[PDB]
């Protein structure tokens, strides 16, 4: 009944704040293990506060499914990457049973599904392409992405590696992938700055995050190609241990939330934009 | 002796086209690339409380292309039939019973549901749904000239015998309007005018009988793009997915979902959307 839950910061889904001397308003407590130094394994769990779309979903599932939790932020990797058949990130936490479930901006994909069970998708996502308004690209299939050296100067585009986007590009567009690695971005914030300061032409990334970013862009310069078009559509899901007894009740509660209009209330509250 | 899968489907354009066979019991060879077609046994006679004479028919569309891909992927044999009662499926009180493809699957008359079948709480309490192969919503089909702001329009929130708006009987849209108290007023109008099928309802909007049809956008949007005398109004409410239905015990449940995820990732699902879906 008292479940260990892993999360990862990614606005507007998961937002991390410092404690007030407890957690205020719509915030739930979340711990992060912080190392003393880089020449030790010793560290301490810092008490922080978590809010966002996925945190409201957790609050609802907690109440409906009737469980209590100890929420922590992953420190070994991010979302999930299989390195030499060993998973890190939120996926790794569930795979190696340090977490009963993973809640966050976690993309359902085939290779992750082989090692964890996912809930029904509760946020539509996939791959979107962000550009400065007026950039002439048709989408991922554009010859500017497919054969970038056919252009003088070549189109400069990248993603934030180690997540589901790079995995999809590596699998579907081998040339595009090997070309992209020189334009790898440390994160979303770096990527948007590069775009806004002419160092990058296009940012390939998670559709739901990119559409939120476009909707909140100052001056509405940055847009996603198409009417916020999605390539390799998938969704965010709660990851659970293979054959978990929690999956069933969690799927039922999510489909209940959709039926009752509770989903649209969260989408309106967290994801609507100006642009 | 047979480890062949009984597949149940329903007539729903553009996912499942149902046409008669040729004089020799084969399908008219059509082209998009060849149009893949299956023999689907089903009742020739519609109308409620009437004898159902099972006849071989031809089945094609988004869902058939999907079934063929699923069979080839998991190495299964199958046989296809259309739902005897012509319905998607609701749980009604008789003791409660599932009707349509839901009833069919729960009784073992079918081993799998392959159709634009909405994933909802009510059905997920009894059956296994695969990961969705399509995410869509509900919209309203009106005649070119009729004006409605959406689900919040006073012509629907405040019903009258003047403006007739309905949906399909024993469908998920029926389940949604029934479960929600905030829409009870609208459900009370609809119950009196609901059609036995979406085709019948679509034609009734063409023949001025029905003035608004609340249905799945994947089907309404496709219909509006063909029949320019009909248009869709408002945005999308009850954003839901279409999934493959199996019994909770099924040994194909994990592999069905992995195949659907594969097809989303490799563009196959986007291909079906281009081939069959997208005035
Ligand atoms: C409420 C909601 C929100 C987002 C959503 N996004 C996808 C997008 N999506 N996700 C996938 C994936 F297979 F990865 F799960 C495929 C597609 Cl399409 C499918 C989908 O069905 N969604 C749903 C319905 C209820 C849930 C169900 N079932
Ligand atoms: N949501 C993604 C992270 C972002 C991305 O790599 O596109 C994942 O779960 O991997």
């Amino acid at each position: 009944n008292h479940l260990s839950i892993v999360t990862l910061e990614e606005a507007p889904f998961v937002i991390v704040e410092d404690i007030d001397e407890t957690c205020v308003r719509n915030t739930v407590p979340c711990r992060k293990f912080v190392k003393i130094n880089n020449s030790t394994n010793e560290g301490m769990n810092v008490k922080k506060c978590c809010k966002g779309f996925c945190i409201d979903i957790l609050k609802k599932l907690s109440r409906t499914v009737k469980f209590t939790y100890d929420l922590y932020l992953v420190t070994n990797g991010k979302h999930g990457k299989k390195v030499n058949n060993v998973w890190n990130g939120m996926i790794g936490e569930v795979v190696y049973q340090r977490a009963v479930m993973a809640v966050g901006s976690l993309t359902i994909n085939e290779e992750r599904s082989e090692v964890v069970d996912f809930s029904v998708p509760f946020v539509e996502t996939g791959i979107s392409v962000m550009v400065s308004r007026g950039t002439q690209v048709t989408g991922l299939s554009d010859k500017k992405f497919q054969r970038p050296h056919d252009y003088s100067p070549p189109f400069r585009f990248g993603t934030v590696p180690n997540g589901s986007t790079e995995r999809n590009i590596r699998n579907n567009y081998p040339y595009m992938h090997q070309y992209m690695t020189k334009f790898n971005q440390k994160g979303v914030e770096d990527a948007l700055v590069s775009l806004k300061t002419g160092k990058l032409d296009a940012f390939i990334y998670d559709a739901a995050v990119l559409n939120y970013k476009a909707g909140r862009d100052e001056g509405c310069k940055l847009v996603t190609i198409g009417s916020g078009y999605i390539f390799a559509t998938t969704g965010y899901g709660i990851a659970l241990q293979k054959g978990s007894p929690w999956k069933r009740q969690i799927d039922l509660a999510l489909l209940q939330f959709v039926g009752d209009g509770e989903m649209e209330e969260l989408e309106t509250l967290w994801l609507t934009g100006i642009c | 002796m047979s480890t062949r899968l009984k597949i149940v489907t329903i007539h729903q354009e553009p996912f499942v086209y149902v046409k008669p066979t040729l004089s020799d019991g084969t399908c008219k060879e059509e082209f998009t690339d060849p149009v893949k077609k299956v023999i689907c046994t089903g009742p020739n006679d519609t109308s409620p409380g009437s004898p159902r004479h099972t006849v071989p028919q031809c089945c094609y569309g988004f869902c058939i292309d999907l079934l063929i891909k699923l069979a080839r992927t998991m190495n299964f044999t199958y046989e296809v039939h259309l739902v005897a009662d012509g319905k998607f499926g609701t749980q009604e009180r008789v003791k409660k019973e599932w009707n349509g493809m839901m009833g069919e699957l729960l009784s073992g008359q079918a081993d799998m549901i392959v159709a634009p079948l909405t994933i909802n709480n009510e059905r997920a309490q009894y059956i296994e749904f695969s990961k969705p192969f399509k995410y869509q919503g509900l919209t309203i089909l009106v005649k070119k000239g009729t004006r409605i702001t959406g689900i919040n329009d006073p012509r629907l929130r405040n019903p009258s015998d003047k403006f007739i708006y309905a949906t399909v009987k024993q469908s998920s849209v029926d389940i949604y309007f029934r479960r929600q108290v905030e829409l009870s007023t609208m459900y009370r109008h609809m119950e009196k005018h609901n059609y036995e099928s979406a085709a019948e309802a679509i034609q009734a909007v063409r023949d001025n009988k029905l003035h608004a049809f609340i249905w799945d956008s994947a089907v309404l949007e496709f219909e509006a793009s063909q029949k320019c005398d009909l248009v869709t109004t408002g945005e999308l409410f009850f954003r839901s997915g279409f999934g493959i239905g199996m019994r909770k015990d099924s040994p194909w449940k994990q592999n069905v979902s992995l195949s659907i995820l594969k097809s989303h990732e490799n563009g196959f699902m986007e291909d079906l959307d281009k081939t069959w879906v997208r005035c």
